RNA sequence: GGUUGGCCUCGGAUAGCCGGUCCCCGCCGGGGGUCCGGUGCGGAGUGCCCUUCGUCCUGGGAAACGGGGCGCGGCCGGAA
RNA sequence: UAGCCCUGAAAAUGGAUGGCGCUGGAGCGUCGGGCCCAUACCCGGCCGUCGCCGGCGUCGAGAGUGGACGGGAGCGGCGGCCCGGAGCCCCGCGGACGCUACGCCGCGACGAGUAGGAGGGCCGCUGCGGUGAGCCUUGAAGCCUAGGGCGCGGGCCCGG
RNA sequence: AGAACUGGCGCUGCGGGAUGAACCGAACGCCGGGUUAAGGCGCCCGAUGCCGACGCUCAUCAGACCCCAGAAAAGGUGUU
RNA sequence: GGCGGGUCGCGCCGUCGGGCCCGGGGGGCCACGCGCGCGUCCCCCGAAGGGGGGGACGGCGGAGAGCGCACGGGGUCGGC
RNA sequence: CCGAGUGUUACAGCCCCCCCGGCAGCAGCACUCGCCGAAUCCCGGGGCCGAGGGAGCGAGACCCGUCGCCGCGCUCUCCC
């Protein structure tokens, strides 16, 4: 299996034409001429009894619902969320100081690390300057500040992913006794592994931070608007 | 009614020549651009090699 | 209902502002020479707080007034 | 001579470039680039009307804009010892909705209205012939209702 | 008062003319987004809060936008 | 002896036009049975009135198997 | 003696205009030549508002029409 052999210059236009591609593919010498399991039978198991039982499984349904909706009308390409495309703004390169706008943090300044497979850009300001763990944040809820730090070769744990950062609930009790789920008081003590693998990235973001003259005082601070300070008059 | 002039491949259902008219005007305005960027260099290059 | 306050010259505009030696008004104010700045930088397109997450460990620079006060005691300025 | 301004230029309730006001214009003339919003125009939804239709093939076996048999002659192709021949579905016995034809569906264009004229009314009132093996003293009619709804409306249904 | 031609009002809402039968745009099923016409854009009142252009004009009764709602002959070493 | 109208040949212009062609000495093409024979054209070998080539053909002699993708594709889903 | 402001005649001893011959090499350009533009035209990014509504000629289909039209890729040959 060769590669595409026709590089797209613009989205969905090949660089080579129809007859230019008949020769790049050598189509002039490859025109061609040459030209269910329902169920294995189950055995008898019995006296006065033969005929290893007939081919039947996955039988007809017990109950047809009284009415049904018709089938849908097929549409083109509306592929689910695991398959669309992932995008960034050009102002957010790895190493960018971000400004969180909307969380529980609300103005804490963090360091952008890696853009995950879901568009949620993984980020941490360190836990010693801020109080920000390795949280995901959404892309369009930050502000890319025009200062950077080179963290191009920091390290990255492969185990931290979209499946790593999730939230969990498992509804066992169907009875309306007065427990609050019996385990949603549990602020998460799964931190025992999360406390290990932030130190494995804290230890080598901070020497990048401590090499800039006063960048670490800049990350303890929070962002605010005060009196004559207007965005659109402002350079972030 | 999806719009011609705004998406491709509706034009190509109405006009197949619209695609080959379109990469011909993308191939040439890339080589008219590679010519003019190099020529604007080619004056101030030896004008700097003078200085 | 609001998301920090500015605690103040008079004014001129074919002109004004600052700093200033000298001789006149109970140790302060009136004048002129002189030095300044001026599409006002001794610029409310500005200024002081400040964008203060807190604490501990822990060294420098800066600072010898302490800063909030339920303090107690005093005075004297602001009547449109 | 002609532009602006002034004189000519006097009316009775207190008064009207609409007012407040306006003089490096918020006046007049000649222009510019922005900008504002009609039920008008464009795109989309939904309602009705009108025009041109579709589907009785519920035909999961229906397949036909050309069609068969079976004989006179030729192949490419399916199984060779260069001679060769219809298989009716079945290892699954299965396969949504529909079509009150006075119904259902599709597409397109249109929608001011007095006097007036037609149509539709499962709008409503009273009584009759049929009909609901209707409803009710375990509560009918009527009336009332910050109760819940439906219909574009006429109105209607339910709760108390 | 009475005709001609065409459009309107009467039978017709809506945007502008402050106000309104007839003027100027435009005709109307119930809405959402876009754009405009006539007309505007100091503040009532949406929009010039453009670093708009060029001139003319001072009134002790200035002037200010179709129909439309106030003026003539004559005159001014008032200014252009 | 001058001036217009129609006609011919001369050299001169234009990214002329005929896909032109005809032979000779990189970019583009929705243009693809080597075997050879059906018409038609062309270039050729010495002849002198034959053959061999290539080209294009709207005719015939040379002349299937669709597999698994992706999609500005018959009016949005998410297996967020 | 220099510096400065006026008034005069004089055509280089600041310059400016009209010619008679040239080069870099020309950009509708170092935001005034802004012109008029696109078979002489494409690319990319934002903001808003809406998402209305049994397609299987094939398999005799079968858990479950990712289907037509359109535009593409790879393999059913090899090598680097
Ligand atoms: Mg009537
Ligand atoms: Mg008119």
């Amino acid at each position: 299996p060769h590669c595409s052999r026709n590089p797209v210059l613009v989205r969905g236009i090949g660089r080579y034409s129809r007859s230019a591609m008949y020769s790049r593919k050598a189509m002039y010498k490859r025109k061609y001429s040459a030209a269910v399991l329902a169920t294995v039978t189950k055995p008898v198991g019995g006296d006065k009894n033969g005929g290893t039982r007939v081919v039947k499984l996955r039988k007809m349904p017990r109950y047809y619902p009284t009415e049904d909706v018709p089938r849908k009308l097929l549409s083109h390409g509306k592929k689910p969320f695991s398959q669309h495309v992932r995008k960034l703004r050009a102002s957010i390169t790895p190493g960018t100081i971000l400004i969180i706008l909307t969380g529980r943090h609300r103005g804490k300044r963090v360091v952008f690390l890696k853009q995950l497979a879901s568009g949620l850009l993984l980020v941490t300001g360190p836990l010693v300057l801020n109080r920000v763990p390795l949280r995901r944040t959404h892309q369009k809820f930050v502000i890319a500040t025009s200062t950077k730090i080179d963290i191009s070769n920091v390290k990255i744990p492969k185990h931290l992913t979209d499946a790593y950062f999730k939230k969990k609930k498992l509804r066992k009790p169907r009875h309306q006794e007065g427990e609050i789920f019996d385990t949603e008081k549990e602020k998460y003590e799964i931190t025992e592994q999360r406390k290990i693998d932030q130190k494995a990235v804290d230890s080598q973001i901070l020497p990048k931070i401590k090499a800039i003259p006063q960048l670490q005082g800049y990350l303890r601070s929070v962002f605010a608007l005060t009196n004559g300070i207007y965005p659109h008059k402002l350079v972030f | 009614k999806k719009n011609p002039l705004k998406n491709l491949r509706i034009m190509l259902k109405l006009n197949p020549y619209a695609k080959t008219m379109r990469r011909n005007t993308i191939l040439r305005q890339a080589r008219n651009h590679k010519l003019r960027v190099d020529k604007a260099a080619a004056a101030a290059a030896a004008l700097q090699a003078k200085s």
